[PDB]
DNA sequence: AGCGGCCCTTGTGTTCAGGAGCCAGCAGGGAGCTGGG
RNA sequence: AGGGAACCCACU
DNA sequence: CCCAGCTCCCTGCTGGCTCCGAGTGGGTTCTGCCGCT
């Protein structure tokens, strides 16, 4: 999840980075990054739950 | 930062804070600064070497006190102003060289990180295992507690 | 109206006041020597552009005592005769506007440099070159 | 075209505005408390920049690679002086929505070369 | 704020009548010559607009039409005209402003001078 | 500015229908279910040459019960109304004897022209209505339950039944949209069935004032 | 809602004397195509212009047209002002303003402000934003009932704004009239009367309790919102 | 941290376990994460207790009358029947219509 | 007809209602209580369900009086209740589902 | 021994719960009317 | 036969 | 037989007023005094 964080952090600094509709771009990089670490909350909980 | 490290002109308390985007040196000498004491660094080394611990050892005799560091300029206090142009090591081991180097430029270094906490939340033993609202919980109830 | 206009609200003087007619009662008239205390750089045109509305509006008060009596006018209890309004205008000017850059007489030229450096940091909030202040950073607190 | 900046009186030193010749029908610049005039060489009395296309390197300085507290890199050698280390950052200026985008500035003295990628 | 936006009407109307004369100096409209080929060139829909005006935008279609037709080797003479006089009545029939229909009628005749390039 | 009006003008006179039909005058289906094209035969399809003209668009109705109730509706073609075309539409109702009429203003209507109709109230009952407003059928929207007006009878045997004054009913202002599409007054009931999840079905009681 | 400001990328006031020649090449070869013949009064032009860049990217956006804002400008100033423009397919969206015959300079300049702002080329006043998506819970889903006499929920796009213009938005064309509905109990009970705003009331009231999946039973809201509205307007619990 | 640092330690990813314990930076940045929630009690009570009190005094004098309307103190009528149904609300349950579906 | 009330009642298809008895609770204790054997054929007139479901509805009274405004007002008060009664008293579901004596 | 007078320090002078929402009163404007030309 | 106000800390 | 006041009514703005969870346990200081009548 770290990895894919600075992946994302790398691709906003390179400007590949578009927004999704109704969004400016600082809230689609937010989007992607909550999403990238709420699923790997929801991972490690799961598997420590398992 | 040199005086103020020779404590010639400008005593330990004063802050001098460069903003370089922005083109102000503001130097503040006023009374009501809250500041706290780092070890600077140089370099990527402390200036705390093993001889100040082995006269701070011996400060029942010898009389090397805790000035005795501020004055040899191993130690400065740094208010809130300076703090946001301090690039801060939590430990040393921030200073050992890496494969990818973070920062490489540290200025200064905590002397320990359990110096954040007051006075009450510093009895609760690992008090990073807590959730934080029964650290506070605890820190008052520590002041209603018997002795 | 069109543009923005930079008003001043000065200790005992209940009404604003335009920023260029403070500026004047300090003895600054020349419209160059007040945006060289506001304006550091020149050939910095959106700033320049951004001052036109204060000058405008305060185009008609040409003299120091013209703008001493505005500001006197404007005081909590004008006095009726224009000399005394005049004295009022400059006690307050060089007594209570900014006692930190100094209270005495021949204080004017470092009282106008600070008041150019309020206005150019407003100028800069404006322009989004700089962040505004956080009232909770602890920094700003005693 | 770009923002047109002011004029001053040469005699007074106040702020010129702008008139038009209406026998010559060219533009002047003329005063308006004493009665010097001047003759225009833009023509353009105005402009207004809505989508604010501004440059961020312009009001980079130099100087911010002195600044112990930004991160630097050895992987962007600047052109100018071929410096293999520069600091990088963010505009975190208000009118930058797609603000991501790094400024860089060579850390070589004497050097302050701004660029982006 | 509506209420503000009438009294910018307001201030705007009063600021045209400053720069409008005293009298409306009706300049009467041309009638147009029997030899005009522009279809209902007596209408007077569009206002502050002359016959001539038509008559000149029409021998512009016409030139654009021989454009197409000598690209195109169009083989028809007559249908040039007709074509033209057609072209200039849509384009009245659409419109009801002057510079609209000036607008209209470049637009038409960029479109056919590209239609000519394409061949 | 001429299709636009033109649907704008269909959908005013299709509402219009809908009201009267339901206030208990006399439409034909055929009227009621008016496509777009068939406004287009009847009427005009350029309302800016005068094709259609909102004088053409009046219509007159007869109550089912009898046909001395009538009502107009008028459409002024000046978008501000004010006295002298209220005195107008006036003389011409004493004129065939019509006592109730709709007026369909485009911006509105002027004060003391409001007055005016307030003012000949008794003797000739005509109503206002914002062209906006007839845009579309608020009867129809989903949360708007089915108003019934209660008849005279009616409301003896309801105030009777439940032993109630007139004052102790729940309550709907005159100046309610759907009170005005009615065209109820103060003192009338109005009856109000609604779909509840807990009973199925519930019936409430609204008094006008 | 949409302001000339949103379609400029920038406006400029330049001292043309003579249209004939003008400052920028482009617009002066462009401007004596347009000058080919005395369609105007020449006396009649002030030497001052207005010259309003358009963003070809917005303009698309909206799927707007130049000759649309032509219009406008020409129905919110009529023919006092001289609106010109280039053809689309040109490299820049360009449009010339001048007024025919304060300074004129200074009035330019207030007519481009009331240009920008208060001049709407599309859509309604108070409706700042809309947003566009396909519902995934059944609560927006249009639900039908199949020839088969079953239910059945279809996806299809609503849109939601923010601002409100209830009335407007409901006579739109292609806007469904009977389920179309606002969040805002006040212009629902301007717009639909007091019963209509007594079910909305009870509607906004449950999202808010049961948003946690919590419960209440349905007397306590209808009694609330009776409370509230059996005098004909609205009663505040205030 | 350095200047313009988005990465998950930076800004307050914790990923450590309270077995595990908190590094300082995270101990802090969780520090105030539960300040939120201390202050959203001790602000929100006062907010409710208001609404609360309203609520109260708006309906108080509203029951059931001997012919089973419900009325307020003026005697006005305010639903024909409780609930539109009659019913209490204490001896209802969820059941399932099955002729809907 | 009922089924097309419930489709309008409830547009959604969402049948979970809130009602008084429940039903199938006490079909279930019924069957208890008699020592209902559900693979044997039943004594349960068909034509006994209708009646007895019509009976009892008449039995269950929210707004009581004859008059017309009181039997439509007692008809609507009861109207959920009973269509979910008819609809899970069948003589059908009596018959081949809970099978009751 | 007890009434007067309040001390608010700038007779002129910092925040007496600060902020969030309704009611009253005033200015401003426009519709309509009517006595002179 | 017995007071009161103000302020501060604290508890659920 | 039009026009300029004049009146009357409706809007829009600004200023002013009331309100701000429920209980409970401790503590402390303060409820006037001085000039001269
Ligand atoms: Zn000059
Ligand atoms: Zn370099």
């Amino acid at each position: 999840a770290k990895q894919d964080v600075i992946e994302v952090i790398e691709k906003a600094h390179n400007n590949e980075l578009e927004p999704t509709p109704g969004n400016t771009l600082r809230q689609t990089f937010e989007n992607q990054v909550n999403r990238i670490l709420n699923d790997a909350r929801d991972k490690t909980g799961s598997s420590a739950q398992k | 930062r040199k005086l103020r490290r020779q404590m010639d002109i400008i005593v330990s308390e004063v802050s001098m804070i460069r903003d370089i985007r922005e083109r102000e040196i503001r130097i503040y000498t006023d009374a009501g600064r809250i500041c706290r004491p780092l070890l600077i660094v140089e370099k990527q080394k402390l200036l705390l070497k093993k001889r100040h611990i082995d006269q701070l050892k011996e400060r029942e005799y010898n009389n090397y006190s805790w000035q005795d560091l501020v004055a040899s300029g191993v130690v400065e206090y740094i208010d809130t102003l300076e703090e946001e142009t301090v690039m801060l090591a939590m430990t040393p081991d921030d200073l050992q060289e890496k494969e990818v180097a973070y920062c490489s430029t540290y200025t200064h270094c905590e002397i320990h990180p359990s110096m954040i906490l007051g006075v009450c939340a510093s009895i609760i033993p690992f008090p990073d295992h807590n959730q934080s609202p029964r650290n506070t919980y605890q820190s008052a109830m520590g002041k209603q507690a018997m002795g | 109206a069109i543009g923005q206009r930079i008003v001043a609200t000065l200790p005992y003087i209940k009404q604003e006041v335009p920023i260029i007619i403070v500026f004047r009662a300090l003895g600054f008239v020349s419209d160059r020597d007040i945006l060289e205390h506001i304006i550091y750089d020149f050939e910095d045109p959106e700033m320049m552009e951004m001052v036109k509305p204060s000058l405008d509006e305060a185009f008609v008060i040409q003299e120091q005592n013209v703008a001493l009596n505005f500001i006197g006018s404007r005081g909590a209890k004008p006095g009726v005769t224009k000399e005394k309004r005049i004295k009022y205008a400059k006690e307050v000017l060089q007594k209570e506007m900014l006692p930190h850059v100094g209270v005495s007489d021949f204080c004017e030229t470092k009282k106008a440099y600070f008041l150019g450096y309020m206005v150019h940091r407003l100028l800069l909030a404006a322009l989004g070159r700089r962040e505004l202040d956080d009232r909770d950073h602890y920094g700003n607190k005693r | 075209p770009g923002f047109v900046g002011i004029r001053f009186c040469q005699e007074c030193n106040n702020m010129l505005y702008p008139k038009e010749d209406k026998e010559n029908r060219i533009l002047l610049y003329a005063c308006r408390n004493c009665d010097y005039q001047q003759e225009a060489d833009n023509s353009c009395i105005y402009v207004n920049k809505i989508t604010h296309e501004v440059d961020e390197l312009t009001q980079i300085i130099a100087d911010v690679s002195q600044d112990p507290t930004l991160p630097r890199t050895e992987d962007h050698p600047c052109q100018k002086c071929g410096h293999k280390e520069a600091v990088f950052f963010q505009s975190h200026s208000a009118r930058a929505e797609d603000a991501m985008r790094l400024y860089y500035v060579c850390t070589a003295p004497h050097c302050g070369h701004r660029w982006t990628e | 704020d509506e209420a503000h936006k009438r009294e910018w009407n307001l201030f705007y109307q009063k600021q045209m009548q400053l720069r409008k004369g005293k009298d409306p100096k009706i300049e009467e409209f041309v009638p147009p010559d029997e030899n005009c080929p522009l279809k209902e060139a007596s209408s007077r829909r569009i206002p502050r607009l002359t016959v001539k005006a038509r008559e000149h935008c029409l021998r512009l279609l016409e030139e654009a039409l021989s454009s197409n037709r000598q690209s195109t080797r169009t083989a028809d003479e007559a249908d040039l005209r007709a074509k033209a006089v057609e072209l200039e009545h849509e384009t009245f029939r659409n419109a009801k402003v002057a510079n609209l229909y000036k607008a209209s009628v470049l637009k038409k005749v960029a479109d056919i001078h590209r239609a000519s390039k394409d061949g | 500015d001429d299709e636009e009006e033109t649907y704008r003008l269909w959908k005013i006179r299709k509402t219009i229908m809908q009201l009267c039909h339901d206030r208990g005058y006399l439409v034909t289906q055929d009227e009621l279910d008016q496509t777009l094209e068939e406004f287009k035969a009847q009427f005009g399809d350029k309302p800016s040459e005068g094709r259609p003209r909102r004088t053409d668009l009046t219509v007159l109705v007869a109550h089912n019960d009898d046909p001395t109730d009538q009502m107009f509706v008028f459409f002024p073609e000046e978008p501000k109304v004010g006295i002298k075309t209220i005195k107008v539409y006036c003389q011409r109702m004493q004129e065939e004897n019509i006592t109730r009429a709709l007026i369909v203003v485009q911006q509105g209507m002027t004060p003391s022209a409001k007055q005016s109709l307030v003012d000949m109230a008794p003797k000739y009952i005509l109503e206002q209505f914002l062209q906006q407003e007839l845009l579309i059928n608020i009867t129809e929207h989903e949360l708007v339950p089915e108003h019934v007006v209660m008849t005279k009878e009616e409301v003896t045997e309801l105030l009777a039944r439940y032993k109630l004054r007139e004052n102790q009913l729940p309550r709907i202002q005159a100046g309610d949209p759907v009170a005005r599409y009615f065209g109820i007054k103060r003192g009338q009931v109005v009856k109000i069935i609604r779909p509840s999840e807990t009973a199925g079905r519930y019936i409430t009681y609204r008094l006008v004032q | 809602h949409t302001t000339l400001r949103k379609v400029t990328a920038n406006t400029a006031i330049y001292y043309d004397p003579n249209p004939q020649s003008t400052v920028v090449a482009e617009d002066q070869e462009w401007v004596n195509v347009y000058y080919e013949m005395p369609d105007f009064d020449v006396a009649r032009i002030s030497p001052w212009l207005l010259r309003v860049e358009l963003d070809r990217k917005h303009m698309t956006d909206r799927k707007l047209t130049m000759e649309q804002i032509a219009e406008k400008i020409n129905a919110g100033f009529g023919d006092d002002l001289n609106c010109i423009f280039n053809d689309d397919n040109a490299e820049k969206l360009v449009l010339r303003i001048r007024i025919m015959n304060m300074d004129d300079d200074v009035f330019l300049r207030c007519i481009e402000s009331n240009m920008l702002t208060d001049m709407t080329l599309q859509g309604i006043e108070q409706i700042s934003k809309v947003y566009m998506h396909l519902p995934q819970t059944d609560n927006k889903k249009k639900i039908i009932i199949t020839e088969d006499g079953e239910f059945k929920a279809l996806q299809e796009w609503i849109l939601e704004t923010d601002g409100v213009s209830l009335m407007r938005v409901l006579s739109e064309k292609d806007v469904d009239p009977v389920r179309t509905t606002s969040n805002d109990i006040v212009e629902i009970f301007t717009v639909l009367g007091i019963e209509a705003v007594r079910k909305a009331l009870e509607r906004e009231l449950y999202h808010v309790i049961s948003f946690d999946g919590s419960y209440v039973n349905y007397r306590h809201l209808a009694l609330l919102c009776d409370t509230m509205t059996c005098r004909g307007h609205l009663m505040a619990i205030t | 941290f350095i200047k313009d640092d988005y990465g998950p330690e930076s800004r307050g990813f914790v990923e450590n376990s309270y077995l595990a314990g908190l590094t300082p930076t995270e101990f802090f940045f969780h520090a105030m994460g539960g300040r939120e929630g201390l202050i959203d009690t001790a602000v929100k009570t006062a907010e409710t207790g208001y609404i609360q009190r309203r609520l109260i005094k708006s309906m108080e004098s509203v029951m059931v009358k001997y012919d089973a309307t419900v009325r307020n103190s003026i005697n006005q009528v305010v639903q024909l029947r409780y609930g539109e149904d009659g019913l209490a609300g204490e001896s209802v349950e969820f059941q399932n219509l099955a002729t809907l579906k | 007809e009922d089924r097309e009330v419930l489709r309008v009642i409830f547009p959604t298809g969402d049948s979970k209602v809130v009602l008084p008895c429940n039903l199938l609770r006490m079909i279930w204790n019924a069957q208890k209580i008699f020592h209902i054997n559900p693979r044997l054929p039943s004594d349960l007139h068909p034509i006994k369900v209708v009646e007895g479901v019509k009976e009892l509805s008449k039995k269950l009274v929210i707004v009581n009086g004859d008059d017309p405004l009181s039997r439509q007002a007692q008809e609507n008060a009861t109207l959920l209740f009973n269509i979910h009664l008819r609809s899970t008293l069948c003589s059908r579901r009596m018959a081949e589902e809970f099978r009751l004596s």
